[PDB]
């Protein structure tokens, strides 16, 4: 009943602040949606990311972007998981949540007390955000409550991975009495978590045996089925198993010598994943059979932060290395050379690349606690348009398969 | 401590020259100005425009209401968030 | 002929997403081109004429050398956009009605 | 828990039937023979997995033979998974 | 070089097969160029080399050196006669420098295991799983980590649980537990402090339900 | 086992009866082929003495022991350890009762008094069939094990 | 003169309409989400002890 503390005052003030901040970046946003690079219908063989919004907060500069994730419904949310990767500069972690509606001030925020080495939003409900931490504590945060604190934790009583939790995921549990989580850790291996009464309980999935359980630092699951996923290691190899111990390492795609840093499936042609390591080469390899060779190889000058197939097309993909250059390949215009290699940051080593499902932009993330958002010039995004007698998934299977057979019989 | 932090953020951007909150009839409470010879100008000129615009919108189909309003002059962007309790003003040249 | 140009401007504007309506009304509150029926037309013409002359008198009173080239009122349904061009021998506050919900 | 796990041992039975009925059709039979060797020593690990996941949730001294003699399948492929868990029974009886 | 192998495999004419031996010198120019670039990395980054992620500082520098050596060495198996002499000399100085790291840093690690073994009690017993891969170990290898991250995980919990039950106070109660917190015998003290906090986790909730 | 102290049919859907009497807390069934438990639960400490079910929620139970507890054993969610261990007294509890609407319990202690508890919105339910199901399926495994001894001896 | 005015205004408004379609400003996230996931651990209260 004092008007100057009424909640609806704060509501309309927040909307008026967005209404202000829009009118401070009008060009950056109008280009985000209504602009096509007019000088790439003239030179067919290359492209040019155009840099857009930049997102910094003053608690971030002492921190390093250590994950990024996008929300299923709205397509203006991020989830930056600021944290640490150096062995000697170990800090407390952070997690903002940003928006495209205001880029300057984050909508939400939290403040953990170890390095947030992953995030993931839930796909169906659209708010609950699972995270992990440098010290095994997987956490779950609920967002619309506006209480700067978790709603569940882990302990050493329920279950604790005991070393960094590099990646976590959300499983769809269909209208059941639960929600599901799959994880991965340096010591020991994959664990399943549930969301019970007021707790999160481990169930162990498999152990990554080779000295000790071999370390591992990433995994991805195939969308189109669920059980079969791809797991990195630090012994070097890449493994693939299913949600069982059903032939521990169903596939053992072994080709590497160091810590692999990224794997990725590609949403079209469900047999073909690429991967990427810290041996300065990323390899785009086929999986139904084919476990002893790589269809291709793309060497480069500094080790890979990460890789990502495009959401909109299974030829183009992009990769991010430890120099300042994001470089992005079309696998069907050039053949072993990057279509567009551009340096975006000045004095930081980039470390995280994430695409966007609907609008065509990309997020890349620094070493200095910042995230910067690039746009893809039209030569990078070329989806073969469907027609009357054919389906869109089929043409994009066909392009990749043609490139695969060409370089398969041309390699040897 | 959320209302005043949003006031302090919103008054420190690249173009903002003044934030005003005014009550139903008048009484501009919590201005932001180093003198008050033009706050009263805003407070007694603008909510006439806000409720006149609520008349214009609502007259058409009475399920409808008004929420915000912007007037962009040459050198100013007067944004008014009108509602039942009060009228709120933010002034900014882009 | 420029009549094709202005009708083309109507399809330029009207091809955008959600744009329900375009109408042009002069200083005497009488619509010239429409896109609506006739009575929603005349009630827009009267209401917006009176409202925009009040708003321009407000801004001119507030500061002597500043005028307005812009006006934007909001609904929960549709964001009426008014633009005016106050001059002699012509002052044609065109008014659009749109919303991004549709389609 | 046993709903999920009974569904799992249903999948194991579904596959072994499907595999042998494919084999229901004179020196290239060694190739299908080692394919079937692959499947047997490959779908013997669903068993070891759905018995590792259902040997903690044994309740007492004697739920374990309701769940250890609803299978007993002695081999040289199970055995080197179950020395440690017959040991686990020994330590649980001691505790 | 893969292209040259393919062109060898395409066609047969004995003059051409006496001409595809020639182009190995044109190959050999660029390997020298690569042997230039890696050489620059060696001298520009001798003391403070960038590393892989979450890598410890002593023998997570060995891996960077090893990467440069094994980047330059694996094409040498395939590209094996005057220019060849100067290039094999430049390679054979880069080789000795890229063993100069991977022996002097290993020595510095020997004397640091003497230092730190009595936060950083990790690295002197966390390195020896990086070190166990290629090089040789030292005294009292990490046979003692099946306890010590039990010893830190239980013991940042129960001490942590001695804040929440002291968030429901508002006293001979706390007496009995400050006499237990303070004191190869870090087993029984964790016994004692767990049975210690079960007791007062009971007592405080009893008092709350009989007081509210 | 030994001197039995528990007996109760289950309510709210079916006829499966209970046996919380000795320091094992079973759940038994009434058929001439199932003369053996269905959901045997934990072998405990502190010799058991008495409890029942819920008449407003399917198949929870509530032991008491000679050092005293209301173990709110929810029994479709865990199956080994007491979901909620509360010690009402130090002295040995020797009774039990349930409010007919469910949500108030009572035990008088080893000397004297009588303590009346209150259990929150944990006592209500949304689906009463699958708990008849998992207490129906989980003993055909026992009849299945009755077949095996004939099969073993005939082999 | 009328024609020139109308096309001038059409240009300006066209820019504005793009501005509103670019990103929607007036949209509160989670305007109405009812499903809340909460804390539901068992509570034991002794209302009175009958003695």
């Amino acid at each position: 009943v004092p008007t100057l503390q009424s909640p609806t005052l704060m509501h309309s003030l927040g909307t008026l602040d967005r209404m202000v901040n829009q009118n401070m970046y009008e060009e950056v946003a109008m280009d985000f949606k209504y602009w096509d690079d007019a000088s790439d219908a003239f030179r067919p063989g290359e492209g040019s990311l155009l840099p857009l919004w930049r997102f910094v907060s003053d608690k971030s500069k002492r921190r390093q972007v250590t994950s990024v994730c996008w929300n299923p419904l709205y397509d203006d949310m991020f989830a930056v998981g600021y944290g640490s990767y150096e062995f000697l500069k170990q800090a407390s972690g952070l997690i903002n949540i940003y928006s495209l509606k205001n880029p300057s001030h984050p909508e939400y925020t939290f403040h953990t007390e170890s390095g947030v080495m992953c995030v993931h939003f839930h796909p169906e409900f659209a708010n609950l955000l699972a995270v992990g931490c440098y010290d095994g504590s997987v956490l779950v945060y609920d967002v619309r409550l506006k209480k700067d604190e978790p709603i569940y934790q882990a302990s050493v009583r329920t279950g604790k991975l005991n070393d960094p939790v590099w990646q976590i995921y959300w499983q769809p549990d269909d209208a059941q009495k639960s929600l599901q989580f799959v994880s991965i850790s340096s010591d020991g291996a994959v664990n399943l978590w549930t969301l019970t009464k007021s707790e999160l309980i481990p169930e162990c999935l498999m152990k990554l045996r080779v000295a000790a359980g071999g370390c591992c630092m990433d995994f991805c699951k195939m969308p189109g089925q669920e059980s079969i996923y791809l797991v990195g290691t630090e012994e070097g190899a890449i493994h693939r198993c299913s949600k069982a111990y059903s032939s521990q390492y169903l596939s053992t795609y072994v080709s590497h010598h160091l810590a692999v840093y990224a794997v990725h499936w590609n949403n079209i042609h469900p047999s073909m994943f690429l991967s990427a390591s810290c041996r300065l080469d990323h390899q785009a390899v086929g999986l139904c059979h084919d476990p002893k060779r790589a269809v291709m190889n793309f060497d480069l000058n500094d080790s890979i932060g990460d890789v990502s197939w495009a959401a909109l097309q299974p030829t183009v993909f992009a990769a991010v290395t430890d120099d300042g250059r994001v470089h992005v390949f079309d696998l069907a215009q050039n053949k072993l050379l990057p279509l567009c290699s551009q340096k975006v940051v000045k004095k930081a080593k980039l470390t995280k690349l994430v695409f966007n499902p609907k609008h065509p932009i990309v997020l890349v993330g620094d070493d200095k606690g910042c995230v910067t958002s690039l746009k893809l010039s039209p030569n990078l995004r070329i989806t073969s348009k469907p027609e009357k007698g054919q389906k869109f998934e089929d043409l994009e299977v066909a392009k990749l398969d043609g490139v695969v057979e060409i370089a398969r019989k041309s390699d040897a | 401590s959320d209302i005043e932090s949003t006031l302090t953020r919103i008054q420190g951007h690249k173009g903002v020259i003044g934030v005003i909150i005014v009550n139903n009839q008048g009484v501009p409470l919590r201005s932001t100005f180093e003198h008050d010879a033009m706050t009263k100008q805003y407070a007694d000129l603008v909510p006439g425009l806000a409720d006149l615009a609520r008349n214009l919108v609502r007259d058409l189909d009475p399920q409808n209401d008004l929420e915000f309003l912007r007037i962009r002059s040459h050198k100013h962007e007067i944004m008014v968030a009108a509602k039942d309790d009060f009228v709120l003003l933010v002034i900014q040249d882009p | 002929v420029d009549i094709a140009a202005v009708d083309e401007t109507f399809k330029r504007l009207q091809s955008h997403k959600g744009v329900l309506g375009i109408i042009v009304i002069n200083a005497e509150g009488i619509a010239i081109r429409t896109t609506f029926d006739n009575d929603l037309t005349v009630q827009y013409a009267a209401l917006v004429s009176h409202f925009t002359v009040k708003a321009r008198s407000a801004v001119r009173k507030l500061d002597g050398d500043n005028d307005l080239k812009f006006l934007r009122i909001r609904s929960k349904k549709h964001e009426i956009m008014i633009a005016p061009e106050f001059e002699r021998s012509h002052e044609y506050y065109l008014v659009v009605v749109q919303d991004p919900s549709r389609e | 828990k046993g709903k999920v796990l009974t569904n799992g041992v249903k999948a194991i039975h579904q596959d072994f039937t499907s595999a042998v009925e494919k084999f229901q059709q004179a020196k290239q039979f060694d190739e299908d023979f080692f394919g079937f060797r692959v499947v047997i020593k490959e779908l013997e690990r669903r068993l070891a997995a759905i018995i590792i996941q259902a040997f903690d949730d044994c309740t007492t001294i004697g739920t374990t033979f309701k769940l250890l003699d609803s299978f007993e399948l002695d081999r040289e492929v199970i055995a080197h998974d179950l020395e440690k868990k017959h040991t686990d029974l020994l330590h649980s009886y001691a505790r | 070089l893969s292209l040259l192998a393919q062109f060898q495999a395409i066609m047969q004419r004995e003059t051409l097969q006496q001409d595809l031996e020639n182009k190995y010198m044109v190959i050999f120019q660029n390997y020298a160029k690569d042997l230039d670039a890696v050489q620059k990395l060696y001298e520009k980054n001798k003391y403070e080399p960038p590393v892989p992620r979450n890598a410890p500082p002593v023998a997570g520098n060995i891996m960077w050196a090893r990467q440069l050596l094994r980047r330059i060495e694996a094409p040498m198996q395939l590209a094996q006669a005057k220019e060849s002499k100067k290039n094999i000399k430049t390679y054979n100085k880069v080789a000795k420098a890229l063993i100069e790291f991977e022996t002097l840093w290993h020595q510095a690690w020997i004397k640091s295991i003497e230092q730190c073994k009595a936060q950083l009690v990790r690295e002197a017993k966390y390195m020896q799983r990086f070190n166990i891969r290629c090089s040789s170990p030292s005294q009292m290898v990490l046979l003692q980590e099946e306890k010590f991250k039990f010893y830190h995980n239980q013991l940042t919990h129960l001490v942590r649980e001695y804040e929440h039950v002291l968030g429901r106070g508002a006293r001979p109660h706390l007496d009995d537990m400050e006499r237990k917190i303070a004191p190869l015998n870090i087993d029984g003290y964790l016994h004692r402090f767990k049975q210690g906090l079960a007791r007062l986790e009971e007592l405080v909730r009893k008092v709350v339900d009989l007081t509210e | 086992h030994g001197p039995i102290y528990g007996l109760r049919r289950n309510p709210f859907n079916s006829k499966y009866f209970l046996s919380i009497g000795d320091w094992t807390a079973r759940v038994w069934v009434e058929d001439t082929a199932v003369k053996t438990p269905i959901l045997t639960t934990k072998y405990h400490p502190t010799y058991l003495t008495g409890g029942t079910w819920s008449p407003s929620r399917p198949g929870v139970f509530f032991t008491i022991k000679m050092d005293g507890a209301m173990d709110v054993w929810d029994l479709y969610y865990k199956h080994n350890e007491p979901t909620l261990t509360v010690q009402v007294s130090d002295l040995a509890l020797t009774a039990f009762a349930v409010q007919e609407s469910g949500g108030t319990v009572a035990v008088g202690t080893s000397d004297g008094c009588t303590s009346v508890l209150q259990l929150s919105t944990g006592l209500s339910e949304a689906s009463p069939a699958e708990k008849a199901n998992i207490n129906a399926m989980f003993e055909r495994e026992t009849t299945r094990e009755k077949n095996l001894e004939k099969a073993i001896k005939e082999a | 003169d009328y024609i020139r005015t109308v096309v001038q205004l059409g240009s300006s408004v066209e820019d504005l309409i793009k501005q509103n379609n670019a990103v929607d400003i007036y949209q509160e996230y989670f305007t109405n989400v009812t499903m809340d996931h909460t804390s539901e651990a068992p509570h034991v209260k002794t209302v009175t002890v009958f003695k």
